[PDB]
This record gives C-alpha cells, structure tokens and sequence, in this order.
C-alpha cells in the first residue's frame, strides 16, 4: 500500500 | 528508503532513488505546506552531472506553479501553464510524479496537474530526488 489518500490518477 | 517516516527530516533533503527515471517509474511525495510559507522544490536530478531534468516549484505568493530543468548550467524556459494552482498554505498534499516515454506526468491531491515532456533524455540517470522550502515533508515513496 502506497499510503495514498487522494489515490493515484496513473494507475 | 522507501517510506522512510520523514516528520522530523530537515529541508533540505536528498535522496538517491534506488530505481532510476524510465517509463513506468512513479515517486510519491506527501506533506503539508506550512501555513507561513512562500515557496518550495521537488528535483528530480542527474546524480554525476547535477543537471536538473525535473523542477517543480510551486510559489504561493503568486500562486504559480513553475516547471523548468537545469541543464549545461542553466535554466531553460519556464512552463507555467495550470488549471489551476493546487496548493494551499496549511495544506496536507500528495503530490505524484509519473515518468512516461515522452513526457512527465505530474498529479496533485489526486487529480492529474500537468505534463512535462522530457528535455533531459537519458532518464534512468535520473537517480536522485532533491526537496527543499516551506513545507513538512512526510514521506516519499517510489515505486
């Protein structure tokens, strides 16, 4: 887990 | 290392990324911008040559988001094209940085900001993430 609150647009 | 807890880290900070630029590479950066803040930079540079082939340097007093690289020795042209400026002063902020084959793609709080074609070619000498300014840096991730 990348820890990402907005989320990741390119994946 | 990669998520490395960052919250007492002193700006400046440089690290070498253990995997270099190339199509396919993400680094994360994840902080908040300090309320009092002017300025900071995200480098993404040459480790041997010091050119900088990625500069990302939000100004919050003209709320401008400005693109360039250092290469040769100097700065080249300024890109400050923007939907909008996505940073705030007090902020927390996840700021992505995708490397594509032709260009960088650049995201903010989740939501895509810019592109970036790349001007500095070789990009698996792209091995080293520089950050500095007016910000608490919280961790940074590459994968």
């Amino acid at each position: 887990n990348p820890g990402l609150a907005y989320g990741n647009p390119y994946s | 290392s990669s998520g490395e807890n960052l919250y007492f880290q002193h700006m400046p900070f440089a690290a070498r990324l253990n995997t270099p630029m190339g199509p396919g590479r993400t680094v994360v950066v994840k902080g908040e911008v300090n309320a009092n803040a002017k300025s900071f930079n995200v480098d993404l540079l040459a480790g041997k040559s010091k050119d900088i082939a990625l500069h990302l340097n939000p100004r919050l007093n003209i709320k401008a988001f400005v693109r360039n690289s250092f290469l040769q020795e100097s700065w080249g042209e300024e890109e400050r094209n923007i939907t909008s400026f996505p940073f705030s002063p007090g902020m927390y902020f996840e700021m992505i940085i995708y490397c594509d084959v032709r260009e960088f793609k650049v995201a903010v709080n989740g939501v895509h900001s810019l592109e970036y074609k790349h001007r500095f070619k070789e990009l698996s000498s792209i091995d080293t993430l520089e950050i500095n300014g007016d910000i608490h840096l919280l961790e940074v991730r590459s994968w």
